Parts: C-alpha cells; structure tokens; sequence
C-alpha cells in the first residue's frame, strides 16, 4: 500500500527547509 | 473582511516602517531545554526571570548566517514577525542580539508540532483536517493582503496551543513583495512546481502548499514523497496526484484545484481569490467568523501538565550558548 511505502521510506521524520 | 484587512494593513505598515529592537537581553532568561534545532541555531524553552513566564527562544548565529548568505531572509523573518498580528500567528515577545547571536523570543506553544500528533495518530479525519485548514486559509488571506508570502507551510511549523488551535511559527522565508520573486526555498514536499522550475513565482505557492498540507493531514502522508528531494521534485512537476480511497469527493475536488500546476486555474490565484476556497463545498460546514473568533469546538486539545512542560516535543542534543567577547557582523545586522 501507499501508506506502507511511505512508512518504510527515509522521509517520515521532521523535514528541514532548504534555501538558495 | 475588507474593512478589517484595511485596518490590519495600517497597523502592519506602522511596525514595518519603524520596527522594535532591543526589547530585552540574554541574562533575563534561564534556558531550559531545546525544542528544536535549525541550520543557524536552535529554539529553546526559556523562563523569563522577572515574570516567570515561559517563552520559546530562537537563537541565530550571526557569522554563520552571513557566511551562508541568509542575512536578508533573517532580517525579513524578524522585521515581518514583529509587525504582524493575527489569532493564528505566534507572537514575538522580545528580540535582541549580542556579540555572537540574534535572538527572537516568542510565546511558548506547549502543545507541540502538528507534525508529531499527525505522525502518531496516523491521519486526521476530514472534519479535523478541515478545522486546521480553515485557520491556515484565514492566515494566508491576512498575510497575502499585506503583500507577504509565507513560503514554508508544513506540519513542523504548525503548533497546537492550549485551546487546540494553530499557531504558525518559523517566518524564516516570509517576504514582503509586490509581484514575483525567485528564491529556491521552502521544504521539498511542499514546493510548488513553479518554484522548482526557476520561473519566478508569487503568493500562489502558498495556496499550492495548503493543498499539500490538507492532503498530508487527511492521508497521513504527502501527495509527493520519496527518499531524495530530487525524486520528489520529479513527481511534483509531473503533476500526477493520487488520492486515498477514503477521501471524499469534495476533498478530492478541492485538492485538484489547489494542487493545480496551471497558475490560471489554481484556487486562491483567480479573480475571486480566497473566496474560491472559502466557498468550496469541502468548507460548507465551516463558519469562518467563528473560526477567526476561536469559538469553534477544537477536535483535539493536547495534554499539558503545568507551564514549562515539553512532553509534546521530541528531545534534542543540548549545547552551550557561546557568546564571543568580540562583536561579530555588527553592520550586517544593524537593523535587527
Ligand atoms: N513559539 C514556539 N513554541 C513552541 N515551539 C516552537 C516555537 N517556535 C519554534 N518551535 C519549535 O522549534 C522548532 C524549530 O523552530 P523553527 O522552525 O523556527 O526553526 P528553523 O527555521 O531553524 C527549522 P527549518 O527552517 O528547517 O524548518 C519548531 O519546528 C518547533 O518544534
Ligand atoms: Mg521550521
Ligand atoms: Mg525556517
């Protein structure tokens, strides 16, 4: 499922902003 | 609203033109615990000695900021934050600087990030997501009317107060501009395709971000996700969006108009502006005035035990605040 794929991904924790 | 916005503007312009500075100093606060870390510093829970009140102190390293060419953004952040006033915007209580750092002392929002609750719970029911969304809609209407673009909408920047309402923090990328701008900034999952494409953009990016937010709150995951930002960008630009089976027909329709690549079709950027969103069927049960007045029944109220409680925030590695005996980057931050 999409949920399971998200949960196993590397971006489930706090996301940092980017600049420039 | 037009009457209200006109007065809000006058109030804003006065502060924008003559910002407050140096309204406190470091030794007036006892630093307790880090609530979060950033590229140029961190945010700490602190207790103001004289009043005993708790606040969140964002600390910025001057040399760092200058080295990484983020002076303008940092100055924007504080100039704007000290000038705005709205029920869903965190208030800047004090601001000051020293030899090494810049400090922004905000009201402490003990409920924690929407992020943690969202991840823990999995996803918010539509009425719950809608409650939060209405608040952001009114906040963007307010900010936009002042020629301000927020630029970093995400659950991590949305705090839940004791009433269960949203308090927007992190104006790091907020900017006052009439027309378009070009800076590549924001958070990967929330970037509108025009930002990624380096074509120049406007307030419309905040409405696309709202689309991503509503989708994430209701689904429990972002509409465009992957392991690396670059993979995320490809998905965003492709435009293809898929909705969970549980999404209502209304939600899907609103989302298709927000996560709209075509600027001439994106809700919030049309002739009727914000009214296209406010009047959408998904918001039919939303009493806008009641929301603004904070009179609506909050779907969830975070558990809090006494002021100074940080149980709603993750733990971070503590570090000593260093203050040089020599002034660093004084001219660069004169207006701060
Ligand atoms: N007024 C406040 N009350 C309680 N917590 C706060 C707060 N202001 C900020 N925080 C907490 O500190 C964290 C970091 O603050 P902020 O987002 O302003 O820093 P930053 O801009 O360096 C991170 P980034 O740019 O990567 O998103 C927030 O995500 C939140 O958890
Ligand atoms: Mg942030
Ligand atoms: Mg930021």
């Amino acid at each position: 499922t999409t949920y399971a794929d998200f949960i196993a991904s590397g971006r489930t924790g706090r996301r940092a902003s980017i600049h420039d | 609203v037009k009457e209200f916005l006109a007065k809000a503007k006058e109030d804003f312009l006065k502060k924008w033109e003559t910002p407050s500075q140096n309204t406190a100093q470091l030794d007036q606060f006892d630093r307790i615990k880090t609530l979060g870390t950033g590229s140029f510093g961190r945010v700490m829970l602190v207790k103001h000695k004289e009043s005993g009140n708790h606040y969140a102190m964002k600390i910025l390293d001057k040399q760092k900021v200058v080295k990484l060419k983020q002076i303008e953004h940092t100055l924007n952040e504080k100039r704007i934050l000290q000038a705005v006033n709205f029920p869903f915007l965190v208030k800047l209580e004090f601001s000051f600087k020293d030899n090494s750092n810049l400090y922004m002392v905000m009201e402490y929002v003990a409920g924690g990030e929407m992020f943690s609750h969202l991840r823990r719970i999995g996803r918010f029911s539509e009425p719950h997501a809608r409650f939060y969304a209405a608040q952001i809609v009114l906040t963007f209407e307010y900010l936009h009317s002042l020629d301000l673009i927020y630029r970093d909408l995400k659950p991590e920047n949305l705090l839940i107060d004791q009433q269960g309402y949203i308090q927007v923090t992190d104006f790091g990328f907020a900017k006052r501009v009439k027309g378009r701008t070009w800076t590549l900034c924001g958070t990967p999952e929330y970037l509108a395709p025009e930002i990624i494409l380096s074509k120049g953009y406007n307030k419309a990016v905040d409405w696309w971000a709202l689309g991503v937010l509503i989708y994430e709150m209701a689904a429990g995951y972002p509409p465009f996700f992957a392991d690396q930002p670059i993979q995320i960008y490809e998905k965003i630009v492709s435009g293809k969006v898929r909705f969970p089976s549980h999404f209502s027909s209304d939600l899907k329709d609103l989302l298709r108009n927000l996560l709209q690549v075509d600027l001439t079709k994106r809700f919030g950027n049309l002739k009727n502006g914000v009214n296209d969103i406010k009047n959408h069927k998904w918001f039919a049960t939303t009493d806008w005035i009641a929301i603004y007045q904070r009179k609506v029944e909050a779907p969830f109220i975070p558990k809090f035990k006494g002021p100074g409680d940080t149980s709603n925030f993750d733990d971070y590695e503590e570090e000593e605040i260093r203050v040089s005996i020599n002034e660093k980057c004084g001219k660069e931050f004169t207006e701060f």
